[PDB]
RNA sequence: CAUUGGUGAGCAGCGAAGGAUUUGGUGGAUUACUAGCUAAUAGCAAUCUAUUUCAAAGAAUUCAAACUUGGGGGAAUGCCUUGUUGAAUAUUCUUCAAGUGUAACCUCCUCUCAAAUCAG
């Protein structure tokens, strides 16, 4: 390789880990509402205060978001970056962010998801450190323009790669552009394991999956004519049609 | 750095990490801007022999005046150094220590050359003509910008043969 | 005292049978930190000489010179990268002098001080010669001894000559700065490490350190022990303070090429396919003599602390990163920043030097240390005469 | 795909504003 | 999605020594 | 009419590498700038072979017998030649940076100095038809920490010792059954151990440095081995060593000094027999025979090359080539005849199949640019950049 | 075989807000600090200056 | 027959036969041993370059071909080779009229197995030794005890235990004393391929119909099965990587990817060697890389690659089908017209009725 | 005439591993890594073709063949090259040839 | 009218389940192939560590050691050299001069061009 790019590959090993104060002052700077001036002077203790503010309604509307304020919305844990612990005690972390994320995936018209995972996003750089099933789990939210400013904050992976040109954009992003993001195979690969992922954990509700349906159905009318691409599509389609079956739920 | 203050300034009376005096007022690049030489060290190569021009010529001054042997060796010095040209004049011999520059030397350089001759319309896109392989001396093709070309040898640049570049001409 | 508020990494064995330096750096690279984990880089430039390494005495920027045409200084904790420079002449050694702004680079004839950029600011008619260059901020002094016999040194806040100082000893061997005392050593091929300061055209001590010539010195941050390794297989642990050699570790498998001293009092012998790390080894007592074997596990004989062979390679040279716990080998084909656990000092003073400084406080610590420069006669045996 | 002429690029004492005689404009 | 091939060195790895099996005579 | 092949190439004596003697000490074997030309004494004839390498030539030997000629590029090109055949048997590709080839005294088997390396191979057979890998390697020496300089055999094939520039001059054996007779190392020098070795008894040990030093190694005393029974210094001031052999039946050193001076000695006593100034430009090679009669220098500096007695004071040849600076030349009406001019001046005069310069004329200043013969190769011209003809 | 390393945290060294001043770690310890006497001269020195 | 005026000197153009080549390291890097007829060929695995060829041309076709790490062993009619280097350096020549089959190395002990059902054992003269030279015994598979021998193979950690498969069943030997230490029962298929695994005790068996078994011997039980509609199996390998994965190869040519905790074919590839010269002969993982080295009938070999998984935050879900990488061929039918193409004796042009010049 | 890397005219096609980043893998300076102080003294001015002394090119040296004769005789030819004096001839068979060697 | 210009329509014409273009990535060659690592006759390659350490061998220009400096001046203050003075015990060091002495240290040069513009 080059060394600028064997460089810049250190970029992406510590993208999160600000060591320079302007790079705290990009780090800390971006989250889900707050304007850059305004989010650039949070301390931590106020945002997680409004977490709570936020997680507290969540949790009295169902009971399974309790456990996060155990762990993930705890008052020891604030201070914890991820970049101080092993891979070992950040693929646990990457567990409860993970299923927090398919959880909260239904509650998302909420400002109390809106101002939930901002912090979580803020204290977790989750639109970084994770961003695959931050994404995978809030997909279907194109048309809201909570999730078009998502989009100008996540460090977009290669697999979300339609989305390149609408980070920072006015307009939101097109129901097009669920094909195409779609028609890719190992794109399909992803959402597979999020949706497996949702079938055991059984949090499946109905406007996502029926994004899903509406997602899966278009890329096999976009693959009318590519036959052997077709032939490619059959594993990635009927076994989330088989794994999809042996839900309990009605509208899986 | 630091368009620093009253009383900074007093205090660090001496210092300075841009124009020093073993640095010679970066005299050098202002010589490497005017021509463009690739390396720095082309510099030297001709400084390195322009003393040397001048340290034959200040110890030939140094001879009794009518000495038979100092004013034939200084003809021979001056009629040479005047077929390479890096002196306008050889009527006089003061021009062994006054016109020897880098300067002098380096304005026999090869793309200046066809930069005087208008071939090219700036001195870079002649050193561009030159590492595309455009040009040539009399016989050869030069792929080299940095060529030594005396007076004598001035007539022999052309354009090579059957380029795209004489056909833009 | 308990102001301290970071304590270093250790490396415990937990067994007889479990022994400490059989970890291999794939198997630290699970346990560490993140960030620290990721610290360790693995830079094979392959296609220019082998690399001459040296980090800043913070850690914030890394600053590399292969053999054939490579300068880079990278802002080496990030992605940014400030210079680049590919000159066709073959170099040997580059240092930050004040900051990541301004470097020098020994090349084949002549230093040049450089931009951040990768700009030329200063070319040395003088200094033709450059083995070593190194640099003591205390007095803003490039010290640069090339393969002359001479030694000089260069202030570059005023940006003139000092001094040049004759050893009659040849080409040297060997270069360290003391940090603590700012006297220089040299090493040359009779076995002779020389102590410097740039008014006495004598040196301050002339050492018999060896036999053969000097691969390679180095220097306690407390100044007091410097290891030294000849080209005999043989490493002295010089303790300065009484000039004597501690311990005499001979017969090594190859000679070390070179040799480095962390903070806490780690020892790093570079054979050159081979990379090896004392811990505690510099101490008065002959049990804390550094030997690769301790036959029967006896306590009172000393294994090493940590150890790591490079496969395809001759190492060039190592420094670590003065705050952090890994150390950069430069290798023939690049860099490898080796995880050690305890090597740094967890405690920086950000009050001597910044590992998390902004460009405006480095501009008024720049301005800082300019004015608290000590003009060149200060440079004594010892600091506080 | 390199561009040709690759010169040294070095100090401009015609632009370079660290110097105190370009300190003024 | 950007489908390109990456330079892919060989990373070293350990495998079982099968001539460590043998016991020989009583 | 249209067949035509290489026959010879010409001149430009010496660039890079090592020259050496046959079995007799009519065949000598210098590198060209790829090539290897063969000038024979006694029956005044030169050759040089049909092939080119493909770089610099960096090392080179030739058979007990002259069977084989090994020449090795910079890079380590190895090409084997059938050096009576004048055919190439094998291009075998060393990856490292040689600079002593020796065949065994025995011609068994040959050795190799690449890097801190020796590696040591089985020769191949001439009688033999050529094969696809003809070389086995039968062992590989590492105990050396940088780039090993010299080599030797003993007279026994026996015994070998190499020596680099690192401190160390290491003797081992072929076979490892003969390693616990002999394998210890040699320290205690300053610098470049730039020549070791045996003598012609396999008791006394020569180890020469670049410094100016030599030690005279022996199995004695103070069980109990080879300590340093005396030291032996040329007192070469600011002057050092380039390049250094030692006939051992007659107990002759030739040197090789930086500042173009040689100096011969007589090893058990050490005694100067003569100082030569070979030049402004330094001995890159020496060389003798096993009659030891016969030296042969090469400047690399000039490109000249010098066979000249050391008991008599005589020369055999003194020749200096000239690169780049071939400019004319010149048939004769007689095929006997070839003229060379140069850029420097000389004029040459050769003969076809004893390629020597026959005549030389030192006589123009400045280049000579075109040679034509006329009434019957009588009278020969030459104009001039000199400003004559 | 326990395996320990120094960690920063970046969160310590570099504050939180951006309005904070840095936090700023100091270590007395005289290895880390050279120069009591000459350094402290130079003060004194540009202090009479 | 002999020549006078030409002597032979290589077979040009050759890089495999289709007989199933061996593996082997040097430190951290990998060779691989092909046979072309009587003479087998040594490579680089990260070039491709041809590292040794035979010293001899063999009097007879190389049947089997197995590597340690500085012994390659080929295995002719009924002598096999013990080489270093290409050199022979011991023929061991078995003390039947059968030939040769299969062949393993473990411990002290070679193991080669011949057409009479019956395998040979050749004990080191020392474990301080290195190659097997002391013949110990001989041992056979009666027609009560199993089929005709398909492989044998040594799993890890089975001390003197050989492992000889055959059409049938598997059987187990405690090769220092030469007794049966256990028999499996009949696979109900024709076994075609043996073997080992990096996960304990395991032996994968893919058989004359589409299926692969995992197979235990503490157990004695075929833990788990994988299907394949339609296809005759040729080889079988494990990527010891990182991720559990394996590699099924038909004789239709076609190379098919599992991984066995997702349950899940990953990608079949098709025609990577031709069907009619044996489609794929043998595709091996190199141990702990991920590549697998590919080898046809069709006088070539390939290799391919996992990229790395593009899933950041899955990883071993989303996987990259593999991707071809280097690749040294020859003309899979015999060259119909040569000719000498340059005039320095560097290049050859030769054509084939494989419709290609090379 | 000649087939040498270190003539500089000599390769039609050039080795593409060779062409680094910012350079040729060869145009780089290594004089200067000699370990004699005389290999690492450069004397080359810049710009000298076919000047005095071989290092003064800064250069690798052109293959370059100046002048070319036949022989009257047996049709040979011979150039005198860069390399030097090169004999072409049609005096076949004077390949020295040893028969039945022990 | 030649358009010998292309657009633009078209058509003859070519023409097997498309044609034409543009580019990313990677692999292969771009010198003639003998395996990787190490402390190397051997061991490794799952490992060299609780035989790697004892042992031997191992120390000159009695201090040769800028082969390297743009050129002139000078070279105060330094250094060098001898002249010369004191002290200590045949040598360092205090003190002092003479040096078209000096790669330290001060200045002058090593920029102003038939390049172009511009008044006349």
């Amino acid at each position: 390789s080059s060394l600028s790019d064997q460089l810049a590959q250190v970029a992406s090993n510590n993208a999160t880990v600000a060591l320079d104060r302007k790079r705290r002052q990009k780090l800390h700077s971006a989250s889900l509402i707050y304007n850059s001036k305004t989010a650039a002077t949070q301390d931590y203790d106020f945002i997680f205060e409004n977490a709570s503010k936020a997680l507290e309604e969540l949790s009295q509307i169902e009971p399974k978001f309790a456990i996060f304020s155990r762990t993930l919305f705890s008052e020891s844990s604030i201070s914890l970056d991820r970049n101080v612990q092993t891979k070992e005690e950040i693929k646990d972390l990457d567990n409860a962010i993970n299923a927090y994320l398919l959880l909260a995936s239904s509650k998302w018209y909420l400002a109390p998801t809106l101002h939930a995972t901002e912090w979580l996003v803020r204290r977790f750089q989750i639109h970084v450190k994770n961003t695959e099933m931050l994404l995978l789990s809030t997909l279907n939210y194109y048309q809201t323009p909570v999730f078009k400013r998502i989009l100008s904050i996540i460090k977009l992976p290669p697999l979300f790669n339609c989305l390149s040109n609408f980070v920072r954009s006015e307009k939101p992003p097109t129901a097009l552009t669920m094909i195409k993001l779609f028609n890719d195979m190992d794109f399909l690969k992803l959402y597979t394991s999020y949706l497996d992922q949702c079938i055991k954990h059984n949090a499946t509700y109905t406007n996502q999956l029926l994004f899903t349906t509406c997602c899966f159905i278009n890329v096999v009318a976009f693959n009318s004519n590519n036959d052997e691409k077709l032939n490619q599509l059959v594993p990635i389609l009927l076994e989330i049609s088989a794994k999809l079956l042996a839900s309990k739920s009605k509208d899986c | 750095v630091r368009k620093l203050k009253h009383h900074e300034q007093k205090l660090l009376k001496k210092v300075d990490f841009l124009e020093w005096k073993q640095d010679q007022g970066h005299r050098d690049t202002q010589v490497m801007r005017t021509y463009h030489i690739q390396n720095r060290e082309d510099y030297h190569k001709y400084n390195r022999i322009c003393g040397d021009i001048r340290r034959l010529a200040n110890k030939l001054s140094l001879l009794p005046p009518t000495d038979p042997f100092r004013r034939k060796h200084e003809q021979l010095l001056l009629d040479k150094l005047y077929a390479m040209g890096v002196l306008t004049t050889k009527s006089k011999i003061s021009d062994l220590e006054n016109k020897v520059t880098v300067s002098a030397i380096c304005r026999r350089r090869l793309p200046v050359i066809m930069h005087r001759l208008k071939m090219a319309e700036t001195i870079q896109d002649a050193v561009k003509f030159i590492e595309q392989g455009h040009v040539r001396v009399g016989p050869n093709l030069i792929n080299d910008p940095a060529y030594l070309v005396t007076r004598n040898m001035e007539d022999y640049v052309t354009w090579v043969d059957n380029s795209k570049i004489k056909k833009t001409l | 005292d308990y102001l301290l508020p970071e304590s270093n990494g250790y490396l415990e064995p937990e067994n007889e049978l479990e022994k400490t330096f059989k970890v291999q750096q794939s198997e630290i690279k699970s346990s560490v930190d993140v960030s620290t984990a990721n610290k360790a880089l693995d830079l094979s430039l392959k296609e220019f000489g082998p690399y001459h390494i040296k980090y800043a005495k913070n850690g914030t920027h890394l600053l590399i010179t292969g053999r054939k045409g490579h300068v880079a200084s990278m802002d080496w904790r990030k992605g940014q990268l400030r210079a680049e420079l590919f000159l066709n002449e073959t170099c040997h050694s580059a240092t930050y002098l004040q900051n990541e702004q301004y470097f020098a680079v020994a090349q084949k004839k002549y230093t040049f001080i450089y931009d951040h950029e990768g700009t030329e600011l200063h070319r040395l008619k003088q200094h033709i010669e450059a083995r070593h260059l190194d640099f003591l901020p205390y007095h803003y002094l490039l010290v640069t001894a090339g393969e002359t016999g001479w030694l000089k040194y260069h202030d570059v806040s005023t940006g003139q000559l000092v001094s040049e100082l004759r050893t009659k000893a040849g080409p040297t061997m060997a270069m360290a700065q003391n940090p603590w005392n700012a006297v220089m050593h040299l090493g040359h091929s009779n076995g002779t490490v020389s102590l410097w300061s740039p008014s006495m055209p004598e040196p301050l001590v002339k050492l018999l350190s060896a036999r053969g010539p000097v691969n390679s010195i180095a220097i306690d941050r407390s100044g007091y022990y410097m290891a030294t390794t000849g080209a005999d297989r043989s490493m002295k642990i010089w303790d300065i303070r009484n000039f004597k050699q501690l311990h005499s570790v001979e017969s090594l498998p190859t000679p070390g090429t070179n040799v480095s001293i962390s903070d806490t009092g780690l020892l790093a012998l570079s054979r050159g396919p081979h990379v090896t790390l004392w811990k505690d080894a510099l101490k008065l007592s002959g049990d804390s003599k550094p030997c690769f074997g301790s036959m029967g596990g006896n306590p009172h004989r000393n294994t090493p602390y940590m150890s790591h062979l490079f496969a395809g390679n001759k190492v060039e040279n190592l420094g670590f990163v003065p705050f952090e716990d890994l150390l950069g080998v430069g290798h023939q084909t690049g860099i490898t920043n080796l995880i050690v656990p305890g090597a740094g000092e967890a405690n920086y003073d950000a009050l001597e030097l910044n590992p998390f400084e902004t460009k405006k406080q480095r501009q008024e610590q720049e301005v800082r240390t300019l004015l608290n420069k000590l003009p060149a006669d200060t440079i004594t045996l010892d600091p506080n005469s | 795909t390199r561009k040709f002429g690759l010169v040294k690029r070095t100090l401009n004492t015609k632009k370079d504003q660290r110097l105190k005689k370009n300190q003024e404009n | 999605v950007v489908r390109e091939a990456k330079k892919v060195e060989m990373t070293e790895a350990r495998a079982y020594n099968a001539d460590a099996d043998t016991a020989k005579a009583a | 009419k249209s067949d035509f092949k290489f026959s010879n190439l010409l001149g430009t004596v010496y660039r890079q590498g090592n020259i050496t003697f046959s079995d007799d000490g009519k065949q000598l074997l210098s590198p060209v700038g790829n090539r290897v030309s063969v000038f024979d004494l006694i029956n005044n004839k030169s050759f040089t072979f049909e092939y080119e390498h493909r770089k610099n030539i960096a090392a080179i030997d030739l058979n007990k017998q002259g069977t084989l000629l090994i020449s090795i590029d910079e890079d380590g090109r190895a090409i084997l030649v059938n050096f009576k055949a004048r055919n190439v048997l094998h291009h075998f590709n060393f990856k490292e940076k040689c600079s002593a080839v020796k065949f065994s005294p025995d011609g068994r088997l040959f050795a190799l100095a690449s890097g801190r390396f020796l590696q040591i191979w089985k020769t191949p057979d001439v009688n033999k038809d050529r094969q696809f890998a003809p070389f086995v390697r039968h062992r590989v020496h590492a105990g050396h920490f940088q780039d090993i300089t010299s080599l030797t055999w003993s007279q026994d094939s026996r015994f070998i010792l190499t020596t680099s520039k690192d401190l160390s001059a290491k003797i081992w054996s072929v076979d490892s059954e003969e390693k616990n007779l002999a394998a210890t190392t040699f320290n205690g020098h300053r610098d470049y151990v730039m020549g070791a070795f045996f003598s012609h008894d396999q008791e006394k040990i020569y180890t020469v440095s670049k410094d100016g030093a030599v030690f005279v190694w022996e199995f004695t005393k103070r069980k109990y081995s080879w300590r340093i029974t005396k030291k032996h210094f040329f007192y070469a001031n600011q002057a050092k060593v380039k390049c250094v052999t030692f006939h051992p039946a007659t107990r002759l050193l030739a040197v090789g000094f930086t500042s173009g001076e040689f100096r011969l000695y007589d090893l058990p006593d050490f005694t100067l027999i003569q100082q030569l100034s070979m030049g402004q430009n330094p001995v890159n090679t020496v060389s003798v025979n096993q009659t030891g009669e016969w030296l042969a220098f090469g400047s690399s500096k000039l490109g000249q090359l010098l066979v000249y007695e050391w008991q008599s004071e005589s020369y055999i040849l003194k020749q200096q080539g000239h690169f780049d600076s071939t400019n004319s030349l010149a048939y004769s009406p007689d095929g006997s005849r070839v003229v060379t001019a140069s850029e420097d001046g000389k004029i040459k005069v050769w003969d076809i199949t004893s390629g020597f310069c026959l005549a030389t004329f030192e006589e123009h200043t400045s280049s000579v640019t075109a040679v034509q013969f006329a009434k019957r190769g009588q009278v020969m011209f030459s104009s001039s950049l000199d400003g004559t003809v | 075989m326990k395996i320990k390393t120094i960690k920063r945290s970046a969160d310590d060294y570099v504050p939180v807000k951006s309005t904070q001043e840095s936090q700023m770690p100091r270590n007395l310890n005289p290895e880390l600090h050279p120069f009591e006497r000459a350094r402290e001269y130079t003060k004194a020195l540009n202090a009479t200056k | 027959k002999n020549s006078k005026i030409f002597s032979p000197f290589r077979i040009i153009g050759n890089v495999s036969n289709g007989v199933p080549f061996a593996t082997g390291t040097l430190g951290s890097t990998f060779y691989i041993v092909t046979c072309v007829g009587k003479t087998f060929q040594i490579y680089d695995a990260n070039t491709l370059h041809l590292l040794f060829v035979s010293e001899k041309e063999t009097p007879s076709s190389i049947v089997a071909l197995s590597a340690h790490f500085h012994y390659v062993y080929a295995a002719y009619e009924n002598k096999v080779g013990i080489y270093k280097r290409g050199i022979e350096e011991h023929l061991l020549e078995l003390e039947t009229d059968a030939n040769v089959e299969h062949l393993c190395i473990f411990g002290d002990y070679l193991c080669a197995s011949t057409d009479d059902n019956s395998i040979f054992i050749y004990k080191k003269s020392d474990p301080q030794d290195k190659y097997p030279s002391e013949f110990y015994t001989k041992l056979t598979v009666t027609e009560i005890q199993g089929g005709e021998i398909v492989s044998l193979q040594h799993l890890a950690t089975y001390l003197n235990k050989l492992t000889v498969v055959t059409k049938s069943n598997v059987l187990l030997f405690n090769v220092r004393t030469g007794k049966l230490v256990f028999t499996s029962n009949e696979f109900p298929d024709q076994i075609t391929t043996a073997e080992p695994a990096p996960v304990l005790d395991i032996i994968a068996l893919g058989t004359v119909t589409g299926e692969v078994i995992m197979f235990n011997m503490r157990k004695g039980k075929r833990i788990r099965t994988i299907k394949i509609p339609q296809s005759r199996i040729s080889s079988l390998s494990f990527r010891t990587d990182g991720s559990s994965h394996l590699s099924v190869g038909t004789s239709s040519g076609d190379l098919i990817f599992y991984d066995l905790d997702r349950r899940s074919r990953i990608h079949v590839l098709k025609n990577i060697h031709r069907e009619s010269y044996g489609g794929v002969t043998q595709a091996t993982f190199l141990n702990g890389q991920p590549i697998i080295v590919t080898s046809g009938g069709d006088n070539s070999l390939k290799e391919y690659v996992f990229d790395p998984s593009l899933s950041q935050g899955s990883g071993d879900v989303v996987v990259q089908p593999p991707r071809y990488l280097r690749s040294r061929g020859g003309h899979s039918q015999p060259p119909s017209y040569i000719a000498f193409a340059d005039s320095q004796s560097h290049f050859m042009l030769s054509a084939s009725k494989d419709r290609s010049l090379w | 005439v000649s087939r040498n890397m270190a003539l500089n005219g000599t390769l039609e096609f050039l080795n593409s591993k060779k062409m680094t980043e910012a350079g040729s893998l060869d145009l780089i300076d290594d004089a200067g890594e000699n370990s004699d102080l005389e290999d690492r003294i450069d004397n080359s001015l810049p710009g000298s073709q076919r000047g005095g002394d071989l290092s003064t090119r800064k250069m690798r040296p052109e293959v370059r063949v100046t002048s070319v004769q036949f022989s009257p005789t047996a049709n040979a030819f011979a150039a005198a090259s860069t390399e030097g004096l090169l004999i072409y001839s049609t005096n076949d068979t004077i390949l020295f040839d040893p028969f039945d060697l022990d």
